[PDB]
RNA sequence: AUAACUGGCUUGUGGCAGUCAAGCGUUCAUAGCGACAUUGCUUUUUGAUUCUUCGAUGUCGGCUCUUCCUAUCAUACCGAAGCAGAAUUCGGUAAGCGUUGGAUUGUUCACCCACUAAUAGGGAACGUGAGCUGGGUUUAGACCGUCGUGAGACAGGUUAGUUUUACCCUACUGAUGAAUGUUAUCGCAAUAGUAAUUGAACUUAGUACGAGAGGAACCGUUCAUUCAGAUAAUUGGUUUUUGCGGCUGUCUGAUCAGGCAACGCCGCGAAGCUACCAUCUGCUGGAUUAUGGCUGAACGCCUCUAAGUCAGAAUCCAUGCUAGAACG
RNA sequence: UAACGAGAUUCCCACUGUCCCUAUCUACUAUCUAGCGAAACCACAGCCAAGGGAACGGGCUUGGCAGAAUCAGCGGGGAAAG
RNA sequence: AAUAGGGUGAAGCCAGAGGAAACUCUGGUGGAGGCUCGUAGCGGUUCUGACGUGCAAAUCGAUCGUCGAAUUUGGGUAUAGG
């Protein structure tokens, strides 16, 4: 017999399994589409989340009821020091698939990032890439060759570049490496500019701009074994049930004999890979800046950070990327921002930011003050003050 | 952006911050947060309520 | 005739408010609300600026025992508007008013949520206080 | 060997669909219908039979949840009208997507109230009881009415009546994992899945159309419904932070400071978790169906079709998203 | 027919997570470990689709396929057990 | 042989007030009842809760009926398979 009455479908069939991530560094699927006459750029970034703020704009979209007036919006930080450059790859278009056909690195890498090819790195001699340091020797014509074929051969162009983690408050020191594709002019072009910022700095400034709208790949809060009611949405069973009530009633009819892939079934909630889009980026803060909370209106000499610091992160001290909403992760997660797939010519897409206001008051409690200089006005001296 | 008083405490008010009450008479409180709130609806005398403004200015304390 | 952001859900069906206008209606039952689409097991439900039908529980016996449309004008539900404030009312309450938004009674009595009186301007000529 | 379920044959009956064309439709068989006849399909009705099961397949309905069919209620695109507009009716490709909240009844069914784009019909052992519930039926108690001399009967009414077990195999959901020299990092992408949906207001515009009454639509803009995936700024909820304060009884001679009251109680309460009870986000290319066309024969004319070809649907395949073959 | 009723039924006020629509917290389990250690049940066993067949197959025929060893859950099937 | 502590307040009795009488009204006292709230006790309504290869071949928890009599109960004794 059909159901009594229909109803739509419990969660999505779009994202399963419902499984952990293969690995804790989100990964982009797909980077933008190349277009040769466009200049060199990077297309993504890798920052990490420290927490989330909120501020006051005047919205632009006429025809809105909130229309030139003020609205007060959740924003995230992203800590996003620097990425060094430290190797480039090759890949060749077969019927097959892509293929890398082969890596070149630089002569000098960082123990951050020499730390991510050890899982016991205090028990080390700390031999990797020493070998291939001394492949460098007085001309590195082996190595000009390798460059050469990927120029001769490559049709895409990815740079190897890793976070500087020990810019961020996070006790881990390994480093986070990732191939970032190179969109823009031609493969030798994009081979000339890898090999001149071999061991250089790259900062968010270079990647993303004001007003855009980016991606961001990462894992999301792990939630361990779950039911069906909370990792699925499905209705509670009467309170008078036998066994219990936090379950679905029928898992299948008689035939087929078997339970099927669309059942909705208790297992691991939370921790999967999740590319979220269309986060507008509302301000690229600088870390030499001690104005990073200060707008045009707000003259407070005032960083991003709250009073006592982002609550399990700590301070944002390097440069940063303020996104509009929330993205998926948790605090310290390592997030993947990657530019844009399409071209968005909407209004919500080409709007400009113009920020009037950041929240700097405490994040571990009902904070009341902005400022220590604003409490020490408003609560006068103290004992402890003297 | 202005900064609003909290009718029990006197505290300041952040743009998002706390909620707004209108009470039946059409007169309209804010609150800072769930203390005073709570406060408020159990019907506390902030002048005797030690920690807030217009009781240390009841007292005469940092004037 | 107006496009109002989306409110938390103050009034189920089956809630009875107070009403605020000189109809010499004294409650206000709601039965359905205007615009409610289909889902299994949700019950309907209205926030300040709804139209809703209704009858009258309590009031004078003409205007009682039959179906009418009423506009809530104010909750005691939590709210958030989109500069950010959370407010609510001591109460929630409605004014009986045409299929077309026009009030029958002419006078209300206490404050009216400015998402009400924006989106139904018969409610604002007859409002006083417009929070 | 034989009844009361399911299933199987059949399809009278139930349901649905054709063809013929006397008539209806101011004229006019075929816009829409269509008598007298006649050909079928279906197994969502009910019969007929008694093939399986009586060393037992848990027999009503509802709740929950998934999926499938199309004979399409709505939504996309279209053809026809006894289509001026608006509304409506007939029809095509279409199951991608949705199809509700309640009063009464144990009900399937029904019947009203109300919202809605719509409140379509069905299947999966008349889906679903080691998922629940147990109102009904259908053990034993009891009452009534009719029937019987009586014990008792009623497919009549009424009230009360134990709903057992999974730790096995498989299947599903997640989680490890030997070996393909070792270990580490970064990758490719075969294959499998897939996702968005609908409405309103403003403008167009009181415009086209219309004698008037009435009265549209495309581009656009702002929001909203249902769904999906995250997140904890804020607000709310939660409190063994037994964190701070308060209170009763009793005990430590009093004070201070504490114990107990099967967390003693109360107010606040960070952090964490969490809510359309909060906020954020949900992509653009190609190929087609119906259909409308181009050139153009067959058939010296005509013809969207025969060869060739254009546009074109919520369709399909990609882009994008999830997993990553643990013997790629 | 006053009073009485763990009797059956309808409405109203109060009340509430019964519900919209779920969330959070505590103890004991479950979980992992040391020790101890049963039972029901068992032709052989255990992946599907269609066919025919005692007319609803794990085995037969034709296809899809198919890679050790496993853990927590679960209640579609074993026309599961009693 | 056993059955906390309260509530209600029947007869009988004492006193006062109002009146010509008939009498009426009021305040105390008293402590009745197969009365009543509620322990011990006896029972077993509902959750159709737990358990349901149990702690148990009938139990556990909350909730509940009754609780001074047609009460509860030990021992002795009688009645024995149509
Ligand atoms: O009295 C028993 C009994 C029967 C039945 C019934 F036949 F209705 F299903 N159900 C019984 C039940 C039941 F499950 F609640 F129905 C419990 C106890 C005994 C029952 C009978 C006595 C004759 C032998 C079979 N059991
Ligand atoms: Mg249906
Ligand atoms: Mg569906
Ligand atoms: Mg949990
Ligand atoms: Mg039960
Ligand atoms: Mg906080
Ligand atoms: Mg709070
Ligand atoms: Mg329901
Ligand atoms: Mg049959
Ligand atoms: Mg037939
Ligand atoms: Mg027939
Ligand atoms: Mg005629
Ligand atoms: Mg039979
Ligand atoms: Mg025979
Ligand atoms: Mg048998
Ligand atoms: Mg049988
Ligand atoms: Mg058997
Ligand atoms: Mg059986
Ligand atoms: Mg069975
Ligand atoms: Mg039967
Ligand atoms: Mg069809
Ligand atoms: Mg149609
Ligand atoms: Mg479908
Ligand atoms: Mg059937
Ligand atoms: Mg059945
Ligand atoms: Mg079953
Ligand atoms: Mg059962
Ligand atoms: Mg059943
Ligand atoms: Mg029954
Ligand atoms: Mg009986
Ligand atoms: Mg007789
Ligand atoms: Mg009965
Ligand atoms: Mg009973
Ligand atoms: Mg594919
Ligand atoms: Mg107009
Ligand atoms: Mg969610
Ligand atoms: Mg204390
Ligand atoms: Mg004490
Ligand atoms: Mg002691
Ligand atoms: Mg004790
Ligand atoms: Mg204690
Ligand atoms: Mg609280
Ligand atoms: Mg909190
Ligand atoms: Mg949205
Ligand atoms: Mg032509
Ligand atoms: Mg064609
Ligand atoms: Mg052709
Ligand atoms: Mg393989
Ligand atoms: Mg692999
Ligand atoms: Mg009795
Ligand atoms: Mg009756
Ligand atoms: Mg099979
Ligand atoms: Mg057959
Ligand atoms: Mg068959
Ligand atoms: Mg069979
Ligand atoms: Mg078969
Ligand atoms: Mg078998
Ligand atoms: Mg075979
Ligand atoms: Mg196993
Ligand atoms: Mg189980
Ligand atoms: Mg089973
Ligand atoms: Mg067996
Ligand atoms: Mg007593
Ligand atoms: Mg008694
Ligand atoms: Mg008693
Ligand atoms: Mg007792
Ligand atoms: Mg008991
Ligand atoms: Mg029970
Ligand atoms: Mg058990
Ligand atoms: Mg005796």
């Amino acid at each position: 017999s059909h159901r009594k009455y229909e109803a739509p479908r419990h969660g999505s069939l779009g994202f399963l399994p419902r499984k952990r991530a293969a690995k804790q560094r989100g990964r982009v699927k797909s980077f933008p589409k190349d277009v040769k006459s466009k200049p060199v750029a990077l297309t993504a970034f890798l920052g990490y989340k420290a927490g989330m703020t909120t501020i006051v704009r005047d919205l632009d979209r006429p025809g809105s009821k909130m229309h030139k007036r003020e609205v007060v919006e959740a924003a995230t930080v992203v800590d996003t020091p620097p990425m060094v450059v430290v190797g480039v790859v090759g890949y060749v278009e077969t019927p097959r698939g892509l293929r890398s056909l082969t890596t070149v690195w630089a002569e000098h890498l960082s123990e951050e990032v020499r730390r991510r090819f050890y899982k016991n790195w205090y028990k080390s001699k700390k031999k990797a890439f020493t070998k291939y340091s001394g492949k460098y020797a007085t001309d590195a014509k082996q190595v000009e060759t390798e460059l050469a074929r990927i120029k001769k051969y490559a049709s895409v162009v990815r740079v190897l570049a890793h976070t500087q983690i020990k810019k961020t408050p996070l006790s881990q020191k390994k480093a986070h490496l990732a191939e970032i594709q190179i969109n823009g002019g031609s493969v030798s072009d994009k081979v000339d500019w890898a090999k001149e910022h071999f061991e250089k700095e790259v900062s968010v400034d270079s990647v993303f701009e004001q007003d855009e709208m980016i991606d961001v790949i990462a894992v999301t809060k792990g939630h361990g074994f779950e039911g069906v009611t909370h990792r699925w949405g499905t209705k509670k069973l009467p309170r008078k049930t036998h066994r219990g009530l936090r379950k679905v009633a029928c898992i299948g009819a008689w035939h087929p004999a078997n339970v099927n892939w669309t059942v909705a079934r208790a297992g691991q909630n939370g921790y999967h890979h999740r590319t979220s889009i269309n986060h507008k980026v509302y301000r690229v803060g600088k870390g030499t800046d001690e104005a990073n909370g200060a707008t045009e209106f707000d003259r407070t000499k005032k960083t991003i950070n709250p009073m006592g610091g982002f609550v399990r992160y700590g301070n944002v001290n390097n440069d940063f990327v303020l996104l509009k909403g929330s993205i998926p992760g948790v605090k310290k997660r390592v997030v993947t921002l990657r530019k844009s797939l399409y071209v968005d010519t909407s209004r919500r897409a080409v709007e400009k930011v113009n920020l009037k206001w950041i929240d700097t008051a405490s994040r571990f409690g009902k904070g009341r003050f902005q400022t220590p200089a604003e409490k020490h006005a408003f609560m006068g001296t103290l004992k402890k003050d003297l | 952006m202005k900064i609003e008083v909290d009718s029990f405490s006197g505290s300041k008010i952040y743009p998002g911050r706390g909620t707004l009450f209108v009470r039946g008479d059409s007169k309209i409180f804010r609150f800072q947060s769930s203390k005073s709130a709570s406060l408020f609806q159990q019907r506390k005398n902030p002048r005797r309520i030690s920690w807030t403004v217009l009781y240390r200015r009841h007292h005469k304390k940092g004037i | 005739s107006g496009n109002k952001f989306r409110m938390s859900l103050a009034l189920p069906v089956g809630a009875v408010m107070n009403c605020a206008d000189n109809s010499g209606a004294r409650n206000l039952y709601v039965l359905a609300v205007k615009g409610t689409g289909a889902r299994l097991n949700r019950l309907p439900a209205a926030a300040a600026g709804d139209m809703v039908m209704a009858t009258v529980k309590k009031g004078k016996p003409e205007l009682r025992k039959k179906v009418m449309p009423a506009i809530v004008i104010r909750q005691s539900k939590p709210w958030r508007r989109r500069d950010g404030v959370y407010l609510y009312f001591e109460d929630n309450a409605g004014v009986i008013v045409n299929p077309k938004g026009e009030m029958k009674g002419s006078a209300i009595t206490g404050p009216v949520a400015k998402e009400c009186a924006d989106l139904w301007p018969r409610i604002a000529s007859n409002s006083g206080v417009v929070v």
